[PDB]
């Protein structure tokens, strides 16, 4: 049916693909890395410098290049800060890895020496290590959010996710709990962070205004029912063989409906929170009884609210009980101008944290949430690994030289293996210094130096003039990330590396 | 540009001479019917009309005149 | 080889600009494109122009809202002026023609105005200016007595200016049937009562009309039904007249024979006694309006009572305020205070069409009539209808005071206009003058207009008028069917008011929009 | 790695599984692709050696 | 490199992508970006002609599929659907920000060095902002007729703006409340009418509804002193939930069945008629004219005006304005949830029956308005309609907030020539490109006088040639080529805009600065 | 449905330009595209 | 141009702006030039060195520099004067490299 590359003919198409993709990141890292219009279908139009998701919305043919801009989204869910680096690792591993295929012996030589490299590495990785108070983690944030467009205002950012992170809360924290509204207009300083749940959910009880703007006190009631006159889940068919049993049916739909609230109220509730709409009539015999009603609330809402109230989602209103309503402080439906929305918000000792944001338009802001979840995240990675590295690619330049250090140590055929890998992690802070030259190659020769008697941390600025020294400079990243994107960098080589061949057909059969 | 393309319009002596002597076209084919030496006429429309009706109605019908005058 | 010039500035697809200048020039023309086009429309010595719609039926018509209502333009300036017309024919009956024909010349004379060197901002305030003079000196150039509103008399001599403009040589015994229509409406009044049915046959001058409307139907109950009665007491009602059916979900059950066999019979009883029982109330007439049932039809034929078939729902309201009577849901419970006396409902055939009536009423008399026009036509019998909604459109204005003052019209006022507009814009300092001296000779329309149709030699019958200044009354105009130039005051020949005030300010207003504009965005497909 | 002819790729040293991804044209071929996946039910390696 | 079949893009070209097509946006935008502005004509596919001045209008008709433009729209779209209003004062802001950024850029200067030069100008200039505004009081026809007569201008109706304006304000002012507080121009229904001009447009104090009444033998013309009822239930025969059959047992029991339904017809009809409410607002639709339901002509047989069909947005401007709570059901029915207006007519043109409540409530303030939107032609009641809607938004942003700025771009002269007078205060060849943002915000200024004819550098000379010390309140006038101040002509701009675009725009090309690549695809 | 990205400065027919560094990195494989060909060659024991 | 024209300023007026500086900037021209001798070896070389180089060959500009002023030396005579850089024969050789080109007097 069709052809297939083998051999080393085709050993290099996998090597020099790996690059191309490398190639297209260089621009994007912390110091001045650009931002870049990337335009995709349908419609869409993406902004920034986040790896996993520059790479993302843009498509790949070969093989290799598909294997690299996985690893991107492979690594942003792990630690989530390593986007733009991993790749630029991954890719760069190999080029100085390559030369040593044919030259060398074999494909898997290479294998096994790559373990004893990311075994080394990862343990040099280790020794430049910080621990983490657990306020002082606001200086840690800072980093995640100085790359992206939010340095500008670095600090109201470092706080604004810190603390969304703070409200849950649990050994494990998951950001499926703290939504985030992103309203257009106003100023970027104007992003607060309520410690409830903002909705767009205009003036509630679609019947009439009558329901409260808000409440002081709120005991709320969030049910995943109905709430309107019930269906037989039966298949049942009606026979009126009576005169008058159609009044009397009629009727025994309103009843129904009475009876549903009827015992909903008996929970003292002045506001509910129903995921599905409510009909009329049981809009009004509850309404009597000066309670909210919100309708149409979406499923993972209904749990952050869940949390942030602190009543129980409860289904048949019949065995209901105390311990499904909650304690919340108001509700305010204040207009965002010409849209309404309504807020709600307090309650002790609650998890939930909708950080709505604030700015530019929807594209702008979009950037925003976009690194400050690379915030929001890059603090928990530091939370649940009490633990940091010396950044500014110093980390990069110590296990390069401590790897380098191995090299000579080593009698084997496969000593050209070490070198590679350690080589390849210098051209980390490489860019560094590139992306801010000229020039980026005389600072090199200079960490070498200073790393070999000067001391583990000291690295590359990205002010940036050169050299500096990252402890003083404050520029540490959660041992986490470089930890992972180090090894993700090295095991997809090693599975790139293993392959020498190429089909370009599937049965499936 | 108006008007649209496209839309045939005669303005001048144009429709004022030629829709009488458009007009003219079926007053000159049953002006030979009438009367004691009369001139049937026959005519197969779409499908097999056969038809043959000396009444000027029945056959002004037939001639389906799509022209206005 | 080269060469070629790039494209300053893309966009979507295609769009297309226009420089506001240019365009002024070149949407001014596509304006005058379908001036010429109406000016030889308006007025009673014209002519009418065939047209033939996107769906191949045939109109002929003399007004000009309804030449554009047929028309399919493209021009995003045209489709204004057109706008203008048809947002007026709705709003006032006639003076459609006033308005294009002004427009038209408005932005015409402008144009010199725009050359000059005036700019269009400037043109609007010379315009707006003027339409406040305008309107006002109108208000009082009246001088036409406000006749006030009473039987045949004056009436007559408003409605026929209004249909001798486009009917032209029918005048008398065309508004004569409209006049007539319109006096058996017992004087608030509703326009659109009197509803209009014309049936092929004979010549035009052999129309009627009848105190009630005319249904092209014949009476259900087939040869039942009486179709023949003597001074009938009718009673209308929507609900089908035959049995109760289930409007939500309903069947019929039977489970023993005895149920079969008296299930049939079950019926027949209801149903004659559901008759029988609207008949006993000396009901000699039932108008069903919806839904006839066979089943009781049985009934009514035998008693001897008519039976008129389903109308529509609107035709329904307009026949039942011919009757008296009233429209009932649900049948049966018969209220007297709801039944209505109907003179005669026999069964006339015109055109050997089989037709029931309502005319001539003793009697209570229609509040709403309606006119039979035979005629030879379809086509002509269609632009009489509307000569006719010109004229019971006229009548909704002298109904609604104090519209019915008079007004010289036959182009006298729009005449005496030019010099009345003249002096305004001949004291009033700055370059807003020459923006009002061209509105007063845009007014040049109506005059000339009139002549150039009537193969008078323009060049007199413009001066002649001039001249004419007459302020008698005036006292001053051209009636084609003279020499020189005629005497509005002698033909009885006089324009309603407040018809030209909508003219003159609908027409200000749609030509200052198209002033307005400087660019035009055209989309594409 | 074979190539999904719709840009999927599938890297595999597996003999088995890569034989099945190639779909086997004529009777002489797949007739080694059944007796491949025969092994991996006697045993579950060596199928990459069998044929 | 590159997987093929897409378009990636240079870098130093990039930014001239970027720019150049950013930068001509407003080049088709600035011909509106002033009271002397152009108005356009929009021809649309279908044929549908809109004619309007607006910024946003022509942006969201015409058809922009732009990499760059197609942003820029998205911002001013956001700027509008916040702030309420500035909408091509936003496109400009960004387009000479890039005209001027790219000028020191295309020399030499950093693209992050400008783009740091916007934010630290952003925040120095959002100070003079909040520095020259001025502290107004509450609740005052003049000083608000003032700032509407300044917005429902530069309109078509020009003549007629100062006809506009009061209707803006008045309608307004009956909506702000001191709950404390809070406006809802929401709650202000606005349905057009199609009859006269432009003008002939009528101020309502209360609601105007479409819903129509019609009964020959019924359908009352007029209530002198008529009582409110807002219901919601259908004026219908209903249908069970469930599969549905009714089996006539015999064949008398069809007319004996006919009366089941019409039962659970009056059983609310009762209940209704009992209350004797006289005037009813069903939110349930029959709709408009036609049936059902037959018997609702019964419930207008008892002599009582009533319409169906209504707006659900239109019931909460039923409560307040006619003070009735609106029973849903009517169950638990009373007597004191009904209300009162002076005066209900129904006024019906052709075949369409616009219901006005005139002179209604009088009683809880009357808190919702309508204005009659009157026109003849469509593309007017287009514009006029897109005004008030940038208009009442526009005074209703004082009383929002009590902070004004003097218009004729007042801000816009005055921080670039702080940012031109002392630049010590931040350091750095950063700050010395806080120049261009500087010029650059003489854009609006510029223009302004350019809409005019008369000369954009002589005007903006002149007043560049005004000191002293006190006020010092500075504008110029598009009316003559002279400068007269808007401190005097009551024409000012509000604060909520201002700065929430002057965020917007620095805020966008400083992404463009930033951008290496623009990668496309298929 | 839109985008699409304009053309940075135009030309005649079609034209391909080259970034420095990336044609070396580009052409230096074309170069050494025809060596591994070339190796094999030079030399006795080689091959033809 | 263009900066100050999309501001305002008439293409005429900078139309005018231009020559207005020609005249005047061909004023400092013929001020900015210096007097130099005939016939100098040195002072010549120096400006041939200058444009014989920005080369390909500008490891052997210095090369072509020399080769390029002896030749044309040879050229011009005073009849008067006139050089004819047309009566200088130009023949390419294929061999060596881009330098072991040879000036010949001849
Ligand atoms: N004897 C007349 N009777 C009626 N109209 C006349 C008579 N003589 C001239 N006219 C013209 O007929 C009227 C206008 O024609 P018309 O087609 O109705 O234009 P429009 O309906 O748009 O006003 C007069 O105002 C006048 O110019
Ligand atoms: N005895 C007659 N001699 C001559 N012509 C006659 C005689 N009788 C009738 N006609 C002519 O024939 C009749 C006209 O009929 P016509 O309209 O031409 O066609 P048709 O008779 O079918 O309607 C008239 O009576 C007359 O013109
Ligand atoms: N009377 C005026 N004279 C000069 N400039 C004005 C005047 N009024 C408003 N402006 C300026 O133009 C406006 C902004 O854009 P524009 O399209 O002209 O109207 P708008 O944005 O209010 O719809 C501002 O109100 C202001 O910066
Ligand atoms: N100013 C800096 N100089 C050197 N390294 C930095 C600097 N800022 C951040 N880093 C580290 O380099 C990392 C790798 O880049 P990454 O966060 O994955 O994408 P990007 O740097 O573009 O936001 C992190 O940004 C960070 O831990
Ligand atoms: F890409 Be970086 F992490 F913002
Ligand atoms: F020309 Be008018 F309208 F009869
Ligand atoms: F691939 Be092995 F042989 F299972
Ligand atoms: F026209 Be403005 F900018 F809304």
């Amino acid at each position: 049916g069709t052809d297939a590359s083998q051999g080393k003919g085709q050993i290099i198409s996998n090597i020099n693909a790996c690059v191309a993709v490398q190639e297209a990141l260089k621009p994007t890292l912390g110091p001045l890395g650009s931002d870049i219009l990337i335009v995709t279908s349908n419609q869409k139009t993406t902004i920034s410098n986040d790896g996993a998701t520059i790479l993302k919305l843009l498509d790949v043919v070969h093989p290799a290049a598909k294997t690299l801009v996985d690893i991107s989204r492979a690594q942003d869910a792990e630690v989530g800060d390593g986007t733009t680096s991993v790749t630029i690792l991954a890719g760069e591993l190999m080029k100085e890895a390559k030369p040593f295929l044919e030259e060398g012996i074999s494909s898997h030589l290479i294998m096994k020496g790559y373990r004893k490299a990311v075994s080394l590495a990862v343990e040099k990785i280790n020794e430049l290590a910080v621990d983490i108070t657990s306020e002082l983690l606001e200086r840690c944030a800072r980093t995640a959010m100085s790359s992206k467009l939010i340095h500008n205002n670095a600090d109201f950012f470092v706080k604004m996710c810190v603390d969304a992170v703070l409200s849950l809360d649990r050994n494990d924290l998951d950001d499926k709990l703290i939504g985030i509204k992103k309203i257009p207009g106003g100023a970027m300083e104007e992003s607060l962070f309520i410690n409830g749940v903002a909705f767009k959910k205009t003036f509630s009880y679609a019947g009439f205004e009558q329901q409260p703007k808000k409440f002081n006190n709120p005991k709320i009631l969030s049910l995943n029912v109905e709430l309107e006159l019930k269906a037989e889940k039966d298949n049942a068919e009606v026979r009126v063989e009576h005169v008058e049993d159609y009044q009397a049916i009629v009727d025994a739909e309103w009843q129904l409906i009475f009876e549903k609230l009827r015992q909903v109220e008996e929970t003292g509730a002045n506001i509910v929170l129903s995921k599905l709409p409510i009909g009329d009539l049981a809009t009004q015999f509850f309404a009597d009884r000066n309670i909210f009603c919100a309708g149409r609330v979406s499923a993972d809402d209904m749990n952050r609210v869940i949390q942030a109230v602190g009543g129980s989602i409860q289904s048949t209103t019949s065995d209901i009980k105390p311990e499904h309503l909650g304690t919340c402080a108001l509700f305010e439906e204040m207009q965002i101008g010409s849209e309404r929305y309504n807020l709600f918000q307090g309650c002790p000792q609650a998890k939930t944290c909708t950080l709505l944001l604030r700015g530019g338009a929807e594209q702008v802001i979009a950037e925003v949430e976009r690194s400050l979840h690379d915030a929001i995240m890059i603090v928990k990675r530091a939370l649940q690994n009490k633990l940091i590295v010396a950044g500014g690619g110093a980390t990069e330049m110590e296990v390069s030289k401590c790897l380098r250090d191995y090299s000579k140590t080593i009698a084997g055929k496969q000593q050209m293996i070490i070198n590679a890998f350690a080589k390849a992690l210098e051209v980390i802070p490489r860019q560094l210094c590139e992306n801010a030259g000229f020039d980026a190659i005389e600072i090199l020769n200079k960490l070498r130096l200073a790393h070999s008697k000067g001391e583990k941390w000291y690295g590359v600025v990205f002010e940036t003039e050169n050299i500096g020294d990252n402890f003083a400079k404050f520029v540490w990243e959660p041992a986490l990330v470089k930890i992972n994107a180090l090894n993700s960098a090295t095991e997809a080589t090693n599975l790139i590396l293993s392959v020498d061949e190429t089909i370009t057909n599937k049965g499936s059969e | 540009v108006f008007m649209n393309a496209s839309q045939e319009r005669t303005t001048g002596r144009q429709a004022q001479i030629s829709n009488i002597t458009a007009a003219k076209a079926v007053a000159d084919v049953i002006r030979t019917c009438l009367g004691p030496k009369a001139m049937l006429k026959m005519l197969l429309d779409p499908m097999g009309g056969l038809v043959l009706t000396n009444d000027g109605h029945a056959i002004l019908r037939e001639i389906d005149v799509a022209h206005p005058a | 080889l080269p060469q070629n010039p790039n494209a300053g500035l893309f966009k979507q697809g295609y769009n297309s600009y226009s420089n506001a200048d240019g365009q002024i020039i070149k949407s001014i023309a596509a304006i005058r494109e379908l001036h010429q086009m109406c000016l030889t429309s308006m007025g009673p010595c014209g002519r009418n122009k065939i047209i033939v719609n996107h769906l191949g039926k045939i109109i002929i018509t003399n007004d000009a809202a309804t030449m554009l209502r047929e028309l399919d333009i493209v021009h995003p300036a045209v489709k204004v002026l057109v706008m203008a017309t048809e947002q007026q024919k709705i709003d006032m009956g006639d003076g459609t023609n006033l308005v294009m024909i002004l427009a038209g010349e408005l932005l015409n004379v402008s144009e010199k105005l725009i050359s000059m060197g005036l700019s269009a901002v400037e043109i609007i305030q010379g315009y707006n200016m003027a339409r406040k003079f305008t309107l006002k000196e109108l208000d009082e150039m009246v001088v036409g007595e406000i006749t006030d509103k009473n039987d045949k008399n004056e009436l007559l001599k408003m409605i026929k200016p209004v249909i001798s403009s486009k009917k032209y040589g029918s005048e008398d015994i065309l508004s004569e049937l409209v006049s007539e229509a319109v006096s058996h409406v017992l004087p608030y009044f509703n326009v659109d009562s009197i509803r209009v049915v014309k049936i092929m046959g004979g010549s035009l001058s052999n129309s009627t009309v009848i105190k009630g409307m005319v249904f092209n139907r014949e009476p259900e109950g087939h040869v039942k039904s009486l179709s023949e009665d003597k001074k009938h007491k009718v009673a209308v009602f929507t609900c089908p007249l035959d049995i109760a059916n289930t409007e939500t979900k309903g069947t019929v059950l039977l489970h023993n024979a005895q149920e079969m066999l008296d299930f049939s019979k079950g019926e027949e009883k209801q149903i004659d006694a559901m008759m029988k029982e609207i008949a006993d109330m000396g009901v000699e007439c039932i108008v069903a309006g919806a839904g006839v049932g066979e089943l009781a039809l049985h009934y009514l034929n035998r008693y001897g009572i008519l039976v008129l078939k389903v109308p529509s729902k609107f035709e329904l309201r307009r026949l039942c305020r011919v009757c008296g009577a009233t429209p009932l849901p649900r049948l049966g419970a018969p209220t007297p205070e709801e039944l209505g006396l109907v003179e005669t409902v026999k069964t006339m055939e015109i055109g050997g069409d089989r037709v029931t009536v309502f005319k001539q009423e003793q009697g209570e008399i229609s509040r709403t009539s309606t006119i039979i026009l035979r005629g030879a036509t379809q086509n002509n019998l269609d632009d009489i209808e509307r000569a006719i909604d010109d004229g019971v459109a006229a009548v909704k204005g002298l109904m609604k005071p104090s519209g019915g003052k008079l007004l010289p019209g036959a182009g006298a006022t729009e005449i005496e206009l030019i010099s009345r507009i003249t002096k305004y814009g001949e004291r009033t300092p700055g370059l807003l003058q020459l923006a009002i001296k061209q509105f007063a000779v845009a007014f040049e329309v109506v005059p000339r207009t009139l002549a150039e149709t009537a193969g008078l030699d323009v060049n007199e019958v413009l001066p002649n008028l001039y001249a004419a200044h007459n302020v008698t009354e005036p006292g001053a105009v051209k009636t084609d069917h003279l020499y020189k130039g005629v005497d509005i005051d002698g033909e009885s020949d006089e324009g309603v008011k407040d018809i030209r005030e909508e003219n003159i300010y609908d027409m200000l207003a749609t030509k200052k929009f198209a002033i307005n504009v400087a660019t035009e965005a055209a989309t594409t497909v | 790695m074979l190539v999904d002819d719709i840009g999927d790729f599938t890297v595999t040293n597996d003999g088995a599984t890569i034989l099945s991804l190639l779909d086997v044209q004529h009777p002489a071929g797949k007739i080694l692709v059944e007796l491949a996946q025969q092994q991996d039910r006697e045993i579950g390696d060596g199928t990459t050696s069998v044929v | 490199s590159n997987a093929t079949f897409k378009n990636k893009e240079k870098p130093q070209e990039v930014r001239k992508a970027n720019i150049i097509a950013a930068r001509s946006v407003a080049d088709a935008i600035r011909t509106s970006l002033g009271p002397k502005g152009m108005d356009k004509m929009i021809k649309t596919s279908r044929g549908e002609i809109i004619i309007s001045n607006d910024g946003h209008t022509i942006l969201k008709q015409m058809a922009i599929l732009h990499p760059v433009a197609r942003m820029l729209v998205e911002v001013s779209a956001a700027q509008d659907s916040e702030a309420g209003d500035g909408t091509t004062s936003v496109v400009i802001l960004t387009g000479a920000l890039l005209g001027a950024a790219e000028r020191l850029l295309n020399k030499g200067i950093h693209p992050t060095i400008i783009a740091d030069s916007f934010q630290s100008a952003a925040k120095r200039s959002v100070d003079i902002l909040l520095e020259m505004c001025h502290k107004v009081s509450l609740s005052d026809r003049e000083q608000l007729v003032r700032a509407a007569s300044t917005s429902l201008s530069s309109k078509i109706v020009s003549q007629y703006s100062s006809f506009l304006a009061p209707l803006a304000v008045d309608s307004v002012l009956k909506i702000s409340d001191e709950n404390s507080k809070n406006v809802d121009l929401n709650d202000i229904r606005l349905v057009k009418k199609v009859g006269g001009t432009i003008d002939d447009t009528e101020m309502i104090d209360g609601v105007v509804l479409t819903q129509t009444a019609i009964k020959s033998a019924g359908g009352p013309t007029r209530k002198e002193k008529a009582k409110i009822g807002l219901i919601q239930f259908q004026i219908s025969p209903p249908k069970p939930d469930t599969e549905n059959n009714i089996i006539v047992n015999d064949y008398r029991q069809m007319d004996k069945i006919l009366k089941e339904e019409r039962a659970y017809l009056l059983n609310i009809c009762k209940k209704i008629k009992k209350a004797k409410c006289n005037v009813l607002l069903i939110q349930k639709s029959i709709l408009r004219d036609a049936v059902n339901d037959l018997a609702l002509h019964f419930l207008s047989k008892l002599n009582i005006m009533v319409v169906k069909d209504i707006e659900r947005e239109e019931i909460e401007f039923l409560s307040k304005g006619l003070g009735c709570k609106p029973i849903a059901d009517i169950e638990l029915f009373t007597e004191d949830r009904l209300d009162s207006a002076d005066l209900v007519e129904e006024i019906d043109s052709d075949g369409s029956k616009i219901v006005r409540v005139t002179g209604i409530r009088n009683n809880n303030a009357r808190p919702t308005v309508s204005v009659v939107i009157r026109g003849a032609n469509n593309m007017i009641i287009d514009e006029t309609e897109r005004s008030l809607h940038d208009a009442l938004c526009v005074i209703r942003c004082l009383v929002k907030e009590r902070g004004l700025i003097a218009g004729g771009g007042a801000p816009e002269i005055e921080i670039s020539r702080r940012l031109s007078k002392e630049a010590r205060s931040m350091e750095g060849v950063q700050a010395f490109i806080w120049q261009e943002f500087a010029s650059a915000l003489e854009v609006i200024p510029t223009t302004l006088a350019e809409n005019a004819g008369l000369n954009s550098i002589k005007v903006v000379t002149e007043l560049r040639s005004k000191h002293e010390n006190g006020e010092l309140n500075d504008g110029i006038s598009v009316r003559r080529s002279g400068t007269t101040n808007t401190y005097e002509e009551h024409i000012l701009q509000p604060v909520l805009v201002s700065t929430s675009a002057i965020t917007l725009a620095s805020e966008c090309v400083k992404s463009i600065l930033r951008i290496d690549d623009i990668a496309f695809s298929r």
